[PDB]
């Protein structure tokens, strides 16, 4: 019963930075990987990249230059930090739980559980 | 013996010797004195009793019992593991209970705080009702029994029973027990009680899931002799009626002619645990399912072993159809569905039919050349000859035996929450301190022993079982284990069923 | 990396099988057995329906869905079509930079 | 040494101070303070080269 | 050789065999949704205990029924209409019907109603009653049963039991002597 | 010995029925398990999806009674089986005519399976029987078995079984292979026809017995005119779902076929057909199949197309008609009596119970005798044998087989107790 | 054997409920029967 | 049986005072587990004392045990005379 | 023994007894020049 | 029992060595 | 083995060779024939 | 996140041996990551 919240601003002006945390309840972070992935209205989904409970992260190459991603394990939430967000920006980002086996080298690339998503509107 | 001499050790210990485990609990616990060393009459009407399905009349008694009857009493949850993982079966044999280091204090509340001293003279009583002659009240799933945790202290549940009733009333047919009637030992601070007891004979309780399905037992590869009729028509036009008759193979396994069909059904409403997909109306009470006895509807809870859905739909559950058991810490009422547990039998599905499906359909009229074939669901369905079902699987946190009723004629009396039903189940044991009024508790030791009969996993199964496992993980807590609080919790209903057999 | 490909839009009459597609180069769906597809409705996340090329999650998925995989190209075939299956459908692969790449969706229509 | 000497564990046995006269399932989490005391006495044999 | 047969009356009935002074430690769903208006829907369960005994798990269930049409003995109350063959439960076999007579055993009649009987039940006209603790009554229906499939567009759905064969977990008693 | 036999030829009913043949064993899968599943075989339906293995292994099987039998009460009691002047062919093709020759060396394994570990295949009614002609030469039908599945995939419940991972008799063609088997008790099958019915031992009279159980078929006249110009023949049939899969419901209870006086009727499913010698495997006229009639038992049983009876519904009064409505289904209730299915010449003889925590009446549907413990599968293939090698080590198994067959004698002797 | 009395249950070597065309450990639909991964020995624990 | 976590190598306070005739209070025992930090992971084990067989013991009751220690090399009381290089 | 008389039989089973297990495996082989 | 004791006080080193001590257990 | 014990080890070790077949193979053009060469041997032995 | 070089031979852990150089396979026993780095494995340390 792993339920993912994520909570942030609705409007972001541009050339600001953006925040965002997601709180798993019900289930703890433990060994898995947390990845963000964000839709446009009207578009493809898209993988923004991940973190591990480690601080371990990959990232889409696309937006490696301006993504950073911590998790803390003791509030049991993880976050998302995004910079000079532009008009490209404003999409429902969704905080993905992504399925890792402990202990075996097997790539984790698949989402088997996922935030309600919220809407995040980049304007001036 | 002494009032200086302990009178018993604290055993907790399980051992496992081949065919056989033998568990070891003791628990300390504390008795009151319940109604005031009084007996008291009881009914719906002292609470006002609103409704007619609720109506009850029984007593209270001054006497305590002892509740052993759940498994997380008997077995820690890696013995549990260690039973359910390696096992097709198992069943208790032998049964011994002792009752030692009795102490019994005496309360005097004097001015601002009350203060506690050993009354050396007082007695406690204890006796087992064996030849079942009192209301039987274990097999009924109540709570109060030994902690699952031994480091845990527990209180006695106050005994009670019912008698018949009309409305509120009594009638003449009733009847009154006095526990006092009864000869009972009594047990001073150096006294202990102890009395063995053995099981009657039952079947082994089913800890595996059949790896072949009740309408899959066919040979994939070969024809049936068997005919089926596979047109009533030859196409498009009138009078076109022929009877055409084909073989029964692999390619269309429905139509097979079969020699065991799948077991009871009464059927149950489906409730998802998506709550938008459920009705927007209050059906709880309104859309369950239920039996009438003498004017009083009593839910249909949890009812025949049913599947609890179809493969693929765990959301859906069975309006009352599964057990469902509270989290630690969980309030006794309207607590979301987070906070409780809820079991589904989906192991049964190979031989049992759905809770929430029809049994299938029947032929409800005479076709002729004026009259189409029409059919009717079948929502419920009795015992028909060859039918073959599992029964209800058990729980670390569920019920071990059930009295089975004294009646004329039951059919598999099997207890419906699951267990073992026995016509001479374990006797219960009351237990209640001596009247001196002076206020007054006691408390002491309590150690149960139970011989358990195993039978092994003889399989031939090339690939690997699936094993009841805590996997890696990293959290707070363990799984199983006390917080920094000190509170032990079990995080969720493990069932016995994981090792296979050929069906 | 860039994108896995599919066909914009797809369409099938109720009770009938229908196939999506995607394409990916050899770096990402011709070299691995990592892909999977998810199901979205119109307002809520995305849910995944197939993981390992054909393996289903063990519950919330019927068995009317099933996926493949032929040299370049993943495919997710519905049988069975009902009013519930239309949606939006995703392809995602691993691909052999480490990253995770997704296709640009299909939306299925059930007439 | 792989079997050292053992561990020897002791506590004192928990006493539950009065519980209620209505039947609670929660365990019991008042008890009366106490404390014990005691001797102990332990004999090593050794050996002398 | 064969059963003593019994000749005692219940002192307790089927569905009373609970402690009244305990809670069980099994949940029921006592509360589907929050309130009225449009998506209320949600999940409530509570305790099964001594103020509703009606929720209760238990491990026994009431033997089988064959419902019989119910007859007054104030002749008021019965329709002026002969239904003596028609309404009687009854029985096809090589394709001559026969009525059900007495059939399986149940209580003649709910308590506080003698007035009533089994229109083929009884033997005459003396009453089973002795055994409506652990059987069902002849002139009612066994019960309810789910037909449907719930959902947001459909609300739940019951039928009526008018016949119910054994099932496992039934108890009942014989006819007495 | 080489030029030995290893066993004779027994033919006689003596009861004590005997039994011999001569079978041939071919090579399956070409020494391979292959996994099998409905989309292996096209798929498509959600009632046919199944999921399953095909083995190497052949199997025996003398389940019917035309096998043990030349054209009150009976019973099984002592089973004897012998298997023996194995003689085992190998096959060379020369361009495009074929040799056969003696293979003196290689072997042939079998073994029974009397722990019940693996899926047990005897009880569904299948082709491959030995012929109930003394004189004729039956092929050995090919053993394989279904596990559970969902669509046509696997759960992780499923199991694979390898018959190579069982001990196994090896037989060169001098060796012979014998067991014996005691049946478990079982009720005599009744052989007879009741003289008097159940409520003429008067119809508004006090009986203290009731007929079987009914869960009723739909009816389907012999004389085609008489039937409804409509295909009905899956919409109009009687089913079980089982885990959301709709199996037909066949033969089902046991029922009388039809009422007194109507003999052309017979139930939809209610009934056994057998096929005629020669007849087509697909949609053959009505004359083409044998279909056997229930009429025997319609004295304590209820016609298989009729409603068992009916119930009133409500509480009559004086504003309200006494009502009543039908029975379709009923079953099992206290003083019901029923006769099971009969036995045919052509019929099963035994099936095996399910291991399950409980059953009623195990007398199988289709006939025969129940047992928890019947007689085990006789499980059979022969050892591959390869040939040449690449004479470089290859990691990899061999793939290169000389091809061959089997062939020999087989006797099957049962003790029948006859009341 | 082990004698251990850890409270809570180990973690121990198991198949998952999976939908999978194949089974693990077991032939194909050609016949070629696989290890799908390497399987060690260590699962049950002990004290130091 | 040598099941617990044994916590007497670890040169702790809570020994017998050295003078014989002080009294000393009794340690409390605790134990460690594995951690990826402050948390724990799924090996980690819970063990529960009350799980062992005991002895109980009122004011009159008194408890004695022997155990024989296993072969182990004399702890060499002495300084050598020699040193290894000028032997 | 002779040409016509097996040699031998094929055991693949495994036995847990007590403390001790008995894995026994049969196998084909070929063996070239 | 309650006005006996249940061992001597023994503080001697013989080798055999032998100890004893007072102690105080909370909860 | 693994989810129920802390240990194991080997013991005892019976070796068996038999249904020994020895084939001849005969190359002619496009064609060979394998056929039983029954006075050949096997050498077998084990370097104890 | 590793190097972009080629390091399988020269990066490798090595034992020389009468003049010539063999890997260190899979050498002594090690944990093969230290916790909460499953991705890592050593060069040679393990059995692949």
């Amino acid at each position: 019963q792993v339920q993912l919240q994520e909570s942030g601003p609705g409007l972001v002006k541009p050339s600001v930075t953006l925040s965002l945390t997601c709180t798993v309840s019900g289930d703890s972070i433990s060994t898995y990987y947390w990845s963000w992935v964000r839709q446009p209205p009207g578009k493809g989904l898209e993988w923004i990249g991940y973190i591990y409970y480690s601080g371990n992260t990959n990232y889409n190459p696309s937006l490696k230059s301006r993504v950073t991603m911590s998790v803390d394990t003791s509030k049991n939430q993880f976050s998302l930090k995004l910079n000079s967000v532009t008009a490209a920006d404003t999409a429902v980002y969704y905080c993905a739980r992504t399925h890792h086996d402990y202990g075996d080298y097997r790539p984790s690339y698949y989402f088997d559980y996922w935030g309600q998503g919220t809407l995040v509107t980049v304007s001036s | 013996d002494g009032v200086g001499s302990s009178s018993g050790n604290w055993h907790c210990d399980s051992q496992w010797l081949g065919d056989r485990v033998i568990t070891t609990s003791t628990r300390t616990w504390a008795l009151p004195t319940y109604n005031n060393h009084l007996y008291k009459q009881i009914s719906n009407s002292t609470s006002g009793g609103s409704s007619n399905d609720n109506a009850y009349f029984g007593y209270s008694t001054p006497w305590g019992y002892f509740d052993f009857n759940r498994f997380h009493c008997h077995f820690s949850p890696r013995d549990w593991q260690r039973l359910i993982n390696n096992n097709w079966g198992f069943r208790p044999k032998r049964l011994n209970f002792k009752l030692f280091n009795i102490q019994v204090k005496e309360v005097t509340d004097n001015n601002g705080v009350k203060t506690i001293a050993n009354n050396l003279t007082s007695t406690v009583q204890v006796f087992t009702d064996s030849d079942y002659q009192l209301p039987y009240v274990l097999g009924s799933a109540h709570e109060g029994c030994l902690p699952p945790f031994p480091a845990d202290v527990f209180m006695i549940p106050q005994y009670g029973y019912l008698t018949l009733n009309d409305g509120s009333q009594a009638v003449g047919r009733s009847s009154f027990y006095c526990l006092e009637y009864f000869p009972s030992q009594m047990l001073r601070t150096g006294n202990n009680f102890q009395f063995s007891y053995e099981f009657e004979n039952v079947p082994f309780h089913s800890s595996y899931a059949h790896s072949q399905s009740l309408d899959r037992l066919m040979n994939p590869l070969i024809d049936q002799y068997l005919y089926y009729l596979s047109k009533t028509i030859n196409g498009s036009g009138q009078n076109q009626q022929t009877l055409k008759f084909s073989v029964a193979g692999p390619s269309n396994m429905a139509v097979q002619g079969r020699n065991y069909i799948p077991g009871p059904s009464y059927r149950q409403q489906r409730v998802s645990t998506t709550v938008t997909q459920n009705n927007n109306s209050e059906f709880a009470w309104p859309g369950a399912s239920s039996w009438a006895l003498n004017g009083r509807n009593s839910l249909m809870n949890p009812g025949p072993a049913m599947a609890s859905h179809k493969e693929g739909e765990d959301r859906f559950f069975p309006l009352s159809g599964s057990l469902i058991f509270g989290k630690q810490g969980t309030g006794r009422d309207n607590v979301d569905a987070d906070k409780v547990m809820i079991t589904n039998e989906e192991e049964i599905k190979t031989t049992n039919p759905v809770a929430t499906e029809s049994y299938g359909q029947v032929a409800t009229n005479h076709q002729s050349a004026q009259a189409q074939a029409q059919t009717g669901w079948v929502q419920n369905q009795g015992i028909l000859p060859g039918m073959v079902w599992q029964d209800r699987d058990v729980y670390l946190q569920g019920p071990i035996w059930a009295k089975i009723p004294h009646t004329d004629g039951n059919f598999h009396p099997s207890p419906l929450m699951g267990g073992f039903g026995m016509k001479h189940p374990p006797p219960q044991i009351l237990i209640k301190n001596t009247p001196v009024f002076i206020t007054q508790y006691s408390t002491g030791q309590v150690s149960v022993e139970i011989e358990w009969e195993l039978q092994k996993e003889n399989s031939k199964r090339w690939n690997p079982e699936i094993q009841y496992t805590s996997n890696y993980y990293k959290s707070n807590n363990v799984e199983f284990a006390v917080n920094t609080e000190g509170v032990y919790s079990e995080p969720r209903p493990i069932g016995t069923r994981y090792l296979t057999r050929n069906l | 990396q860039s994108a896995l490909t599919q066909p914009a839009s797809v369409s099938g009459s109720p009770g009938q099988s229908i196939t999506i597609s995607c394409t990916g180069t050899s770096s990402d769906v011709g070299a691995y057995d990592y892909v999977s597809w998810y199901q979205q409705h119109p307002g809520k996340a995305p849910k995944l329906m197939i993981y390992d090329v054909s393996n289903r999650p063990s519950s919330g998925v019927s068995n009317r869905f099933s996926g493949s995989k032929s040299g370049n190209t993943a495919s997710l075939t519905i049988s069975g079509l009902q009013a519930e299956d239309e949606a939006d459908y995703y392809c995602s692969s691993y691909t052999s930079s480490s990253t995770v790449i997704l296709g640009g969706g299909t939306k299925l229509t059930v007439l | 040494m792989k079997h050292p000497p053992p561990q020897i564990l002791i506590k004192n046995t928990p006493v539950p101070a009065d519980p209620p006269t209505a039947f609670n399932k929660d365990k019991l989490n008042s008890f009366i303070t106490q404390y014990s005391t005691g001797q102990v006495s332990v004999e090593i044999e050794w050996e002398l080269q």
